[PDB]
């Protein structure tokens, strides 16, 4: 809209920047069938649920067609800059060129199978007998998404991301790009069930509503408001089940820096980081590690009285750790 | 329905204490000693009875005795009411409070559950933290926008709320909660906190509390530190501290959640011990 | 064949095999131990318990892994462990109507059949404490082993409601069967032709007893980073007081999440799930 909220307009583009995504998956032929064949597959074979897409294959994939043929823009300096919208984005591009009935349909490997199942059907059941809102797309994933930097021989050939910085060289315009940083985990806190997708059920007119999940604070909802019920006097009141949605681990820590790069003067500092998915319990209180992963701010918290420097409180997503004394 | 056989419990126990209850004669409890217990309370004016248990059963042979047990908590209402019948044929600023005594069995702490809830169990324990005598209010008299300040009935309950209906000036229910104390009948209780007795428990793992409210002309009568027998009724109570240990609490659906515990009320003390 | 919609349970006529279960087991768990008594265990103990009628059957359900066509209701246990004992209910009320029928009058005709009955098996493997409970296995039968901690004392729950209206018309009741209560807007003897304000008198209504107990597990094979964790226990009526303080206790029950809330006050909840442990079988000290 005019004369509020403004639009400026940005040199850099994102409506082609979807098809090179697209040809960096399993049309491929770097590394008989590429690598994004079958890793994909046996994921959906359900053999694994952490595909861990690696950095340096897009450098690679570059300069096969860099001055070779023809000429595209660059997207690692493009994940640089965003680093999240290139998270969302990267498994839409997955899920259409995915084979999904590869595997058999057997008894439990894992819980939720059968019921999604009857998920899937029953809202075909629903589409069926009629003459259209179908399960969002975030539900449905059943894997995850990680990224691991370059620091070995790779920059030095043609020019950065793994630079092992200290905590107290984090500025505040690194709000948003990835890091690494090094030093000492502690005060590890334990395991719990967090939420992402949320399943109510109407118990009278059956439409199962659901909505997104943002950290630390959701609303639930009203009463229900499919149009069977409504559009009358009669509206069906809907409850939760935890038998219904997806869940995930979560777990949080501090690290302080590694006392080598302490200065002589100021006492040390810490970050709060939260590692979502599956890689959980893999870190333990007392050791030398080095922690990648994207590093945003934490949103608005209320009662509005420490606030409108918003209590940003600049947490640290992970994606990926690299241990010592192995 | 509760109306037809709230009047048969009451009026068989406005039966039973025109009634003698007392077989030795001669020596003693001869014709109606109930009777004989108003007359000393019309020279002494005390306001209240001290009626055993075993005489009401063994007279209809606990045909009434195991609703009172059980069903106790509805039928004061009944009760009161029934003897009100009786004394405005005997005697002519008036209350009056029910109690008993003599039980066969006594309870302790740890076999508290809420199966028996508005039932009637004695207790015995240590009385530990009394407190101090303070007023309640129990009837309210509660005006309005207009001159009429009519307010003798509804809403004497546990909430210190006044009325909806019956409306003094041609609005709706407006604010509540006022108690005009020109003409408000408040009674005095105190809260005291009993505890197990030591000689019963295991092995000393903190043994588990009360809290009991002792109304009406039973004030005083706790000493800190002796045993003491009590009378049957375990109400519950609503309160709001209890947080940090949640489970299913039902919500209301302004805004409230119910939190619920155990409290014991009672009406006669006796100091065995 | 009108399977449970989100249950995945095969329907009433079909779980009859757990009556034929209850009648035919005498060497099948002695196939692993090859022989190293002659009768069924559930027969004695079923002849015993009309007596009193204080059921609480102990069940150490290593019996449907041999067993001929028992095994789909034993994968159905774990995934579903809420609506299959509560299935399994009625059947053990059932199979005792079996034995009156044939034999002669017992107990001077019958009361012992309205009395309701528990069913608390245990035995379902072996879990591994807290730090190994992955978060996606939410209602499994769990094998928990830690010491107690301090306890609480009986905190009342709402079984059955009640309420009334400021006219003296009839009082009916309503009952939860869900996590809230509900209020109507009118009555019979509506109430001023279905004005009015309806109270709630919370003392005539019934009630069910709840005992809250902090759990410590004991996490060995140490990381060398270690946490006294607790766990909170939810149990219910019969096995209340039976767990003292200092005492390391293997305990079986299902496994629940419940949101929770931010100001108390508001109608905002807090993302992040706290979990407890809704006990079913309590055994050993």
């Amino acid at each position: 809209m005019s004369a509020a909220l403004p639009s400026i307009q940005l040199p850099v583009d994102y409506n082609n920047l979807f098809n090179e995504i697209t040809d960096f998956l399993v049309t491929f032929k770097q590394d008989k069938g590429p690598k994004y064949m079958a890793m994909l597959q046996k994921v959906a074979n359900r053999e694994l649920n952490s595909v861990i897409i690696d950095l340096d294959d897009i450098l690679q994939y570059q300069n096969e067609k860099f001055l070779q043929g023809t000429q595209a823009d660059d997207l690692v300096s493009a994940i640089q800059q965003n680093a999240n919208h290139f998270t969302e984005l990267f498994c839409r591009a997955i899920d259409n060129n995915m084979p999904l009935p590869t595997k058999e349909i057997d008894y439990k490997d894992d819980v939720l199978d059968v019921i999604l199942n009857q998920r899937r059907l029953r809202n075909e059941r629903m589409l069926s007998d009629r003459t259209t809102e179908l399960f969002p797309p975030n539900l449905t994933r059943r894997y995850f998404l990680y990224f691991k930097p370059l620091s070995q021989n790779c920059a030095r050939r043609y020019r950065i991301s793994s630079k092992p910085l200290s905590v107290r060289q984090i500025k505040g315009d690194f709000l948003g790009q990835l890091i690494t940083v090094r030093g000492i985990i502690t005060r590890v806190s334990d395991v719990k069930p967090a939420v992402e997708v949320i399943a109510y059920t109407c118990d009278q007119c059956g439409y199962e509503v659901f909505q997104e999940v943002n950290s630390r604070t959701f609303t639930p909802l009203s009463e229900c408001t499919s149009e069977e019920c409504s559009q009358n006097q009669t509206k069906g009141q809907l409850f939760m089940s935890t038998r219904a949605s997806k869940f995930s681990a979560f777990q949080e820590c501090k690290i302080q820096e590694l006392s080598q790069q302490v200065p002589v003067g100021h006492i040390p500092r810490s970050l709060n980081i939260h590692v979502n998915g599956t890689l959980v319990r893999s870190l333990s209180p007392g050791d030398i590690v080095d922690v990648t992963g994207i590093f945003l701010p934490a949103p608005y918290t209320g009662f509005k009285a420490l606030k409108a420097g918003l209590l940003t409180e600049t947490y640290l997503e992970a994606q990926f750790v690299r241990q010592h004394k192995k | 329905v509760d109306d037809v056989t709230g009047e048969k419990v009451r009026e068989a126990f406005e039966q039973f204490l025109e009634d003698f209850s007392v077989q030795s004669t001669d020596t003693g409890e001869v014709e109606k000693v109930y009777r004989a217990q108003i007359e000393f309370m019309k020279i002494y004016d005390l306001n209240t009875i001290y009626i055993d248990y075993q005489h009401l059963s063994m007279r209809e042979n606990g045909a009434l005795a195991m609703a009172i047990s059980e069903q106790y908590y509805r039928f004061l209402p009944f009760l009161q009411k029934g003897l009100r019948r009786v004394v405005r044929k005997y005697a002519p600023e008036r209350v009056f409070q029910i109690s008993f005594f003599n039980l066969p069995t006594v309870h302790r702490i740890r076999d508290i559950r809420s199966e028996k809830i508005g039932s009637l169990l004695s207790i015995s324990g240590t009385v530990t933290r009394t407190s101090e005598v303070r007023p309640e209010l129990y009837k309210a008299s509660f005006t309005c926008d207009m001159c009429r300040a009519i307010v003798d009935n509804v809403e004497q309950s546990f909430k210190y709320t006044e009325p909806t209906f019956c409306p003094n000036p041609s609005c709706e229910n407006r604010a509540f909660w006022t108690l005009n104390v020109t003409r408000s009948r408040f009674l005095d209780w105190q809260k005291v906190r009993i505890q197990e007795n030591a000689n019963e428990i295991p092995t000393g793992s903190m043994p588990r509390t009360l809290d009991v409210i002792l109304r009406g002309d039973s004030v005083e009568r706790a000493k800190p530190g002796d045993r003491c027998k009590f009378t049957g009724v375990e109400i519950v109570v609503p309160d709001v501290t209890q947080l940090g240990l949640p489970g299913v609490k039902p919500s209301s659906t302004g805004v409230r959640d119910l939190t619920y515990k155990i409290s014991f009320l009672a009406c006669h003390v006796i100091s065995i011990g | 064949l009108r399977i449970i919609w989100g249950t995945n349970v095969s329907i009433q006529e079909c779980t009859t095999n757990f009556r034929n279960f209850l009648m035919s087991f005498k060497y099948k768990f002695r196939k692993i131990l090859d022989e190293r008594d002659e009768e069924l265990y559930y027969i004695k103990q079923l002849n015993e318990m009309r007596e009193l009628g204080t059921s609480n059957l102990n069940l150490d359900a290593r019996n449907l892994l041999a067993y001929k066509q028992t095994e789909d209701l034993y994968h159905q246990l774990l995934n579903y462990p809420q609506e299959v004992i509560s299935i399994m209910d009625q059947t053990i009320k059932d199979c005792m109507v079996s034995l009156i029928v044939d034999n002669n009058l017992d107990y001077d005709l019958d009361e012992i059949e309205t009395k309701f009955y528990k069913v608390r098996p245990y035995n379902v493997g072996s879990c591994k404490g807290m730090r190994e409970l992955n978060p996606n296995d939410i209602d499994k039968l769990i094998n928990l082993k830690g010491l107690v901690l301090r306890s609480t004392p009986v905190i009342p729950d709402m079984k059955v409601a009640f309420f009334k209206c400021n006219v003296c018309d009839h009082t009916m009741a309503v009952e939860i069967d869900r996590g809230v209560i509900q209020e109507p807007a009118r009555c019979e003897r509506i109430d001023c032709n279905e004005p009015n304000s309806m109270s709630l008198i919370h003392n005539r209504c019934s009630f069910a007893d709840k005992q809250v107990i902090k759990l410590q597990e004991t996490p060995d094979f140490v990381p060398d980073g270690q946490t006294p964790h607790s766990i909170s226990l939810c149990v219910y009526d019969e096995l209340v007081d039976s767990c003292r303080a200092g005492d390391r206790i293997e305990v079986t029950g299902t496994f629940r999440s419940i949101p929770i809330r931010a100001n108390s006050r508001q109608r905002v909840l807090k993302s992040l799930y706290k979990t407890y442990v809704d006990v079913v079988h309590v055994k050993k000290v």
